[PDB]
C-alpha cells in the first residue's frame, strides 16, 4: 500500500544510525536504496518491515501506523540477506510454508505454488530438499516463499547478492516482470548502481543513516545532490578539482583552475548562494570530457595510465599540477603510449560544482529524458 | 526485534520458574554448607588432606601423558597418509568407548604381571594408575586431528620451502598454532583423573596414596555426624572443582 | 597367557621400530579387552588361575569358558530383570537429561531474559563439583531415617518414603540423581549446537507468526534431533553401563530376594557382573563369560550404529 | 626467469583435467589466465610452483627442468585464494619469515621490509598480527611475504577476488607498478574481464582444463579464437545467431541471415574449408551494432529490455525468427519505451563467424592496435 515515513529515527542507544529521515513511497512504486556498506540500509528496510525497532518519528503502510505492531500483521514479507531457507523442509514444503501455518485448504496451497514454481522455473524441483540444489536455485525458491504468501509489500534486503554475471541480470529482469505485472509496492536494496538504476522507480542515496537525496535514476546522474551523490553513481568515480569563484550573476558562475592556465569560465549554475573568493570544487565525469581540439576549454597534460578496456578505453591524466589525476572514458581504441603528453576539453554545461561544505549548485543545463 | 505481544507475561513465568529450577538443584550443595568442621577430647579422623594432594599428582601427570600421546600419535593420522588410516581411527573410537566394566578383570591380571618385573608402575601406585588411563587417546586423537585440518594448508607449503622437516613444520610452525586444543585435552584429562573411581580404587591398596577420589568414599558405615566430616571434605572438594571448572569457563573465546 | 601375546608381537615389532609404539596401545588398552571377554572364565570356578604346572609346585616343594553363557535357563533368570531395568534406566535417564539440557539451553540465549550469563554459571555447577563427591553427599541426604531429605518430606507433606528400602521408589532415586548429574552435558552440547541455527530463520517464523513455544516444537527441536542423535544414543551406551553411580549410592540395595548368587534390583547389568566376581566372599563364580561377553558385544551394536550416523561433519 | 610448458598434463587417476596443454612464457612477461569455474586454473599455478605434480609432458623455469625439485628451489612465489598468512606471528615477523629462515641477515631484513611494508601502506601495522587487521590489509601485507623475499616468478591465485572496487584497481596499478618496476615473470588466475585485459602482457582463455587460446588484450577481443572465447570476454556476451553461407571466395565469405527478408551480405573471413550451404554462425558485439541509418544492413525486431545507466543505454531486442534477444550498447541515452519497435545496423567488416565445430573464422579485416 501507499507506504511512507516521517522523522523516523534510531540509535542503538548512544549510536544514532537513523536520522529523522523521510519519504513518500505511494502505491505501485519500487523504490530502492543504496549507498556504501555501514550504510545500515539493512536497518531501514527492517524498521519498515518491522523486524527491528522504530526508535523515533513514525511510519505507515497506507491507512495505518505500524510502529507498535508485530512484523506479521503489517501484511509484509521478504527474502533476507542469508536467504532464510529451512535446511529441514524441501522445496515443495518449504515454499508452501507461510500459507501452511496461519491458513488451511490444501487446494489453494498447491496450485498457488506450482503456478509460481513454474514461473521460477521450478515445477520439477518440487520434491527435492534445500541443501540439495545449486547456489542460484536456493535464492530462486527463497523468492518463491515471500511470493506464494503475497504479503502486499515485497521488501528485499539484497537478494541477488551472491551470484554470477548472467543470473544477476536474469533474476533481475524477472523481478521487473513481477513488479509490472502485479504492480504491488516493492522496496529493495544492494550496491550494483546498475541494479539500482535498472529497477528503480525512484531511489535514496543513503549516508550514515541520513537522507542525502531522493530521485529518478537520471535525476541522480545528471542532477546530483552533491559531491557524495555524484561520487557514488559513476562508472569510474566522477572527476574533480579545486577552484576560485572569480565572479557571478543571475544564472552563471565564473571560476578558474588552480595553476598556470588561469582559464576562468562560466557554467549554467543555479547561482543562488555563491559568495565570491569561494574556494569551491569543480565536478565532471570522463563520460563528458571532449577531445583536445574541438572545444574551447583546453586542458593539456601528461598521461598517467591506460585501461585498454577493449570495447573502449580510458586514461588517468596528471594536469601540470592538479592534486590527484584526471580520468578519461570514451568509445573505441586509442593507442596512446604513456609518459607522453595529451589533453582535452571541459565543456561547461555537462558539469557540476559546490560550496566549501558540499551542498550542490543546482544546474541549468536541461539534459536528456529529464522532464524539468 | 519488535514484540508488543504480551512481553511481560512470558518474562515473569519464564524468569520465576527458572529461579525455582536453580534453587532446587542447589539445596543439595547447600546442606554441605550446613556443615564444615575438618582439621571430652576427640581427634584426627580419616585424612582427606593428603587425598586431595594425590588427586593432583594423579590427574596432573595423567593428563600430560594423555596429550603427549593423543597429539604425537594423531599427528601421523591427520597429515601423513599411510596404510589403513580411516579404518583404525574407525576402530579406536568404537573400540575404546566401551563400558569399562570388568576392564578391571584383565587389568588386575595384567598389572599383577607388570608390578613384578617392572617395579613402581606395578600394582598399588601412582604410576601404575596413570598407565591405565593412557588408552583414552581414542576420543582425543579424533578431536586433535579434527582441529588440525581446519587451519589452512599452504602455511605448511611456504615452510616446506624453507626446510621445516615433519617435526620443525609440526612443532615450531604447526603446534603452537594448534595449542588451544592442547589445553582442552589437558584440562579435560585433568578432570576425569580426579572424577576417577573404578581404576583408582582397584590398584591403590594403601591408605596413604589414596586420591581425593578414593579416600572420601569411606564415610559409608559411620553415617550420622561423621558424614558431617564429609561435608567438610566437600568444602575441600569445591576448591579444586569450583576453581578449575571456572578457569576453563572463560575459554568460551567468542 | 601373557607369554602368548608377546610372542606374536616380538616377531611383528622387530620385523616391520613402528610396532613397539603401537604395542603399548594394543597391549594395555586392547589386550585386556581380549582376555576380558575371552578368558572370561573357563576353569576359574574359584580354583585355577594356575594349572597342573603349579600343582607340581604346591605339592612337590612341600619341604568350558563361554559355554556357561548361553547354556542357561535355570541359572539364567536374575539377568533378565536387571537387563529390563538397566536398559530402561538408560532410556528414561537420557530422555530427561536432554529435555532439560536443550530446554535449558533455548532459554539461555533467548536474549530477552537478560542476565543469561549468571544463570549460566550456576546451571552448570552440578557438573562443576564432581559426580563422585556429589552423589556421596546425595546418599547422606537420602538416608531413609537419616538425611535432611525425608526430614523436610515428612515435615511439610505427609509421608517421608523408603529410598533405600523399597525397590520401586529406589529405582527413581537413581534416575533423578543422574538428571542432576547429567543435564549439564546435554545443556552444553545443546547450548553450543543450538548456536549454529540461522537467526533470521526465526524471523521468518515471526512474519508467519508463532512461538516461542511454536519456535521450539515446530522449528528448532525437530531440527536438533539429527545432530543430537549420534551423541544421545551413544551416551546411553554409557548410561546403561553406569557402574560407578550404582556402587556408591546403593549396591542395587534393596536385594532381589531369590537370587542364588550376588544379584540386586537396582543393580544394572554391569554391577551384577562385577559382584559375582568379588564384593565379599571368594569365588562365588569367578567366571563371568556371559556377563563379560554380552557386555563387550551388545554395546558394540551401539558402537557400530554410533559410527553410522556420525562421521566427521558440516560447517553449518 | 623464463618459463614454459610442453604437453603438460594431470589426471587424478580418472579425472584427467590437464590434457597436454602447452606454452612458452618468456622472462619479463606478466601472463594471466581466466575461465569459468571448473577452471583447473589453480592447478597450473600449483604445477608451476611445485605444490602438485606433473602427470605428463614437461616444464621448466630458469631453463632447467623442475617437476622434480620442490617449490623452494625455484624461487617461485605466491599469494593464495585464501590469503596464506601466518596466524600466530605479527606482520613484521610473517614477511620476515622467508629470509631469516637459515641466515638472519638483519640489516637487509628491516630495510627491504619497511621499504616494502611502507609501499603497500603498512608501516604502522608492524607489530600487530593477522586478526588485528581489516579484510584488505592482510591481503596486502600478504602479497608482501613474497615481495619481501624477492623471488623471480610470482604466481598469484586471486589476491583480489574477495574485495571492493577501488581496492582492486589501486592494487592493480600497484602490481603493474611493481612488475613494470621489477619486471620478473607473473602468472595470475582470476575472472575480472577488466583486470584481465588491463594487466597482462598476454593471456590464456582456459576451458575445462585446456588452452582455448592466447594473445594480447584486444587480440582476444577483436580476433577471437572460437565461439567460447568471444562469448566470454568484454561487456555483455557477444550477441549471436544462425546462418547459411550462400557463397565464398578466398578472402570474403557470403552469408544469409535467417529472418524473412534474408539480407545476405559479405564479410572478410577465412574461407578455405568453407563449403556452401553449411550451418555457420554469425558472431558480433553490442558496442559495434550500429544505428538504423548509416550502414545498409538493416535488422528490425522488438524491444525486450531498456537498461538506463546514464553513461549509455543498452536496449535488448528479441529479433523475430531467432532464439537470442539482441543486446545493444551505445554511448548516451535514448528514450524508447519497452515493447515498442526498433532495429539496427549490421556493420559487416567488424563482424564474426565460426564453423559448426565452433572454430575461428579468422577475420581478415585488420584494425588499429593489432600489430
Amino acid at each position: 500500500a501507499s507506504v511512507q515515513l516521517q522523522n523516523v529515527t534510531k540509535a542503538w542507544g548512544e549510536v544514532v544510525v537513523s536520522k529523522d529521515i523521510n519519504l513518500d513511497i505511494h502505491e505501485g512504486e519500487f523504490v530502492v536504496f543504496v549507498g556504501p556498506s555501514g550504510c545500515g540500509k539493512s536497518t531501514l528496510l527492517r524498521m519498515i518491515a518491522g523486524l527491528e525497532t522504530i526508535t523515533s518519528g513514525d511510519l505507515f503502510i497506507g491507512e495505518k501506523r505500524m510502529n507498535d505492531t508485530p512484523p506479521a500483521e503489517r501484511g509484509v514479507g521478504m527474502v533476507f540477506q542469508s536467504y532464510a531457507l529451512y535446511p529441514h523442509l524441501s522445496v515443495a514444503e518449504n515454499m508452501s510454508f507461510g500459507l501452511k501455518l496461519a491458513g488451511a485448504k490444501k487446494e489453494v496451497i498447491n496450485q498457488r505454488v506450482n503456478q509460481v514454481a513454474e514461473v521460477l522455473q521450478l515445477a520439477h524441483l518440487l520434491d527435492r530438499k534445500p541443501k540439495a540444489l545449486s547456489g542460484g536455485q536456493r535464492q530462486r525458491v527463497a523468492i518463491g516463499r515471500t511470493l506464494v504468501a503475497e504479503p502486499s509489500v515485497f521488501l528485499l534486503d539484497e537478494p541477488l547478492s551472491n551470484l554470477d554475471a548472467a543470473l544477476r541480470v536474469q533474476m533481475r529482469i524477472e523481478i521487473s516482470r513481477l513488479h509490472k505485472r502485479l504492480g504491488r509496492t516493492m522496496i529493495y536494496v544492494t550496491h550494483d548502481q546498475v541494479e539500482a538504476m535498472t529497477l528503480a522507480d525512484k531511489i535514496v542515496v543513503l549516508d550514515a543513516g541520513r537522507v542525502a537525496q531522493v530521485g529518478k535514476p537520471l535525476e541522480l546522474y545528471h542532477y546530483p545532490a552533491d559531491r557524495f551523490v555524484a561520487g557514488f553513481i559513476g562508472s569510474p568515480k566522477m572527476n574533480f578539482l579545486p577552484v576560485k569563484v572569480t565572479a557571478t550573476a543571475i544564472d552563471q558562475v565564473q571560476v578558474e583552475l588552480p595553476m598556470p592556465n588561469r582559464q576562468q569560465v562560466w557554467l549554467p549554475v543555479e547561482s543562488r548562494d555563491v559568495q565570491v573568493g569561494a574556494n569551491m570544487s569543480l565536478g565532471i565525469r570522463p563520460e563528458h570530457l571532449l577531445p583536445s581540439d574541438i572545444a574551447d576549454v583546453i586542458l593539456e597534460g601528461e598521461v598517467q595510465v591506460v585501461e585498454q578496456l577493449g570495447n573502449e578505453t580510458q586514461i588517468h591524466i596528471q594536469i601540470p599540477s592538479i592534486r590527484q589525476n584526471l580520468v578519461y572514458r570514451q568509445n573505441d581504441v586509442v593507442l596512446v603510449e604513456e609518459g607522453a603528453t595529451f589533453a582535452i576539453g571541459l565543456p561547461p554545461e555537462r558539469c557540476h560544482l559546490f560550496r566549501e561544505d558540499g551542498t550542490a549548485c543546482r544546474r541549468l543545463h536541461k539534459e536528456p529524458g529529464v522532464a524539468s | 526485534m519488535v514484540q508488543p505481544k504480551s512481553q511481560k507475561a512470558r518474562l515473569f513465568i519464564t524468569h520465576l520458574l527458572l529461579l525455582l529450577f536453580i534453587a532446587a538443584i542447589m539445596f543439595p550443595l547447600l546442606m554441605v554448607v550446613a556443615i564444615s568442621l575438618r582439621q571430652r577430647i576427640t581427634p584426627p579422623p580419616f585424612p582427606v588432606l593428603l587425598w586431595l594432594w594425590n588427586s593432583v599428582k594423579v590427574a596432573g601427570i595423567s593428563a600430560i601423558g594423555i596429550v603427549a600421546l593423543s597429539t604425537t600419535c594423531a599427528y601421523a593420522f591427520a597429515r601423513m597418509r599411510f596404510p589403513g588410516k580411516a579404518t583404525l581411527l574407525k576402530g579406536m573410537l568404537i573400540f575404546q568407548m566401551f563400558p569399562a566394566v570388568l576392564s578391571l578383570v584383565a587389568l588386575y591380571a595384567l598389572f599383577d604381571r607388570l608390578g613384578e618385573y617392572i617395579p613402581f608402575i606395578g600394582l598399588n601406585t601412582h604410576g601404575g594408575v596413570i598407565f591405565a588411563y593412557l588408552g583414552g587417546i581414542a576420543l582425543h586423537v579424533w578431536t586433535i586431528k579434527g582441529y588440525f585440518e581446519t587451519i589452512d594448508s599452504s602455511l605448511e607449503e611456504a615452510a616446506a620451502l624453507d626446510g621445516a622437516t615433519p617435526w620443525q613444520a609440526f612443532r615450531l610452525v604447526l603446534l603452537p598454532l594448534s595449542v588451544p586444543i592442547l589445553a582442552v585435552v589437558f584440562i579435560l584429562s585433568f578432570i576425569a583423573a580426579i572424577t576417577e573411581v573404578p581404576v583408582a580404587s582397584l590398584l591403590l591398596r594403601d591408605v596413604n596414596s589414596y586420591t581425593l577420589a578414593v579416600g572420601m568414599q569411606q564415610y559409608l558405615n559411620p553415617q550420622n555426624y561423621l558424614w558431617g566430616d564429609f561435608a567438610a571434605a566437600a568444602v575441600m572438594s569445591a576448591l579444586p572443582i569450583t576453581i578449575v571448572f571456572l578457569l576453563a569457563q572463560r575459554w568460551l573465546v567468542n | 597367557l601373557f607369554a602368548i601375546t608377546t610372542l606374536i608381537l616380538s616377531s611383528a615389532g622387530l620385523y616391520i621400530y613402528v610396532y613397539p609404539g603401537m604395542a603399548g596401545m594394543g597391549l594395555f588398552v586392547l589386550f585386556p579387552l581380549v582376555c576380558t571377554i575371552a578368558i572370561a572364565f573357563t576353569n576359574y570356578s574359584s580354583t585355577n588361575q594356575l594349572t597342573f604346572e603349579r600343582a607340581q609346585e604346591v605339592l612337590l616343594d612341600r619341604s568350558k569358558n563361554f559355554t556357561r553363557v548361553f547354556t542357561d535357563e535355570g541359572i539364567q533368570k536374575p539377568f533378565l530383570a536387571i537387563f529390563v531395568w538397566t536398559v530402561v534406566f538408560s532410556l528414561i535417564t537420557v530422555f530427561l537429561t536432554v529435555a532439560v539440557g536443550m530446554v535449558l539451553a533455548c532459554l539461555v540465549q533467548w536474549e530477552a531474559l537478560r542476565g543469561k550469563a549468571v544463570y549460566r554459571v550456576l546451571l552448570i555447577l552440578p557438573y562443576a563439583v564432581p559426580s563422585f563427591i556429589s552423589i556421596l553427599i546425595f546418599k547422606g541426604l537420602f538416608n531413609q531415617s537419616f538425611g535432611e531429605i525425608n526430614m523436610m518430606l515428612s515435615a511439610l507433606f505427609g509421608v517421608k518414603p523408603a529410598w533405600f528400602s523399597d525397590p520401586t521408589t529406589a529405582r527413581t532415586m537413581l534416575i533423578i540423581v543422574n538428571t542432576w548429574l547429567g543435564y549439564p552435558y546435554m545443556m552444553i552440547l545443546c547450548m553450543g549446537l543450538l548456536k549454529a541455527i540461522p537467526d533470521d530463520l526465526y524471523e521468518a517464523s515471526a512474519m508467519d507468526g508463532a512461538g516461542p513455544f511454536q519456535n521450539f516444537f515446530k522449528i528448532t527441536l525437530p531440527l536438533l534431533i539429527k545432530p543430537l542423535t549420534p551423541l544421545m544414543i551413544a551416551s546411553f551406551a554409557f548410561n546403561f553401563n553406569n557402574f560407578v553411580l550404582i556402587q556408591l549410592l546403593t549396591n542395587g540395595g534393596p536385594d532381589r530376594l531369590g537370587t542364588t548368587t550376588p544379584a540386586g534390583y537396582t543393580d544394572l547389568l554391569v554391577n551384577y557382573t562385577y559382584r559375582i566376581a568379588f564384593e565379599g566372599g571368594g569365588g562365588q563364580d569367578f567366571g563371568l563369560a556371559a556377563a563379560i561377553a554380552t557386555l563387550i558385544f551388545l554395546l558394540v551394536g551401539a558402537l557400530a550404529i554410533v559410527n553410522l550416523k556420525a562421521t566427521r561433519m558440516k560447517f553449518d
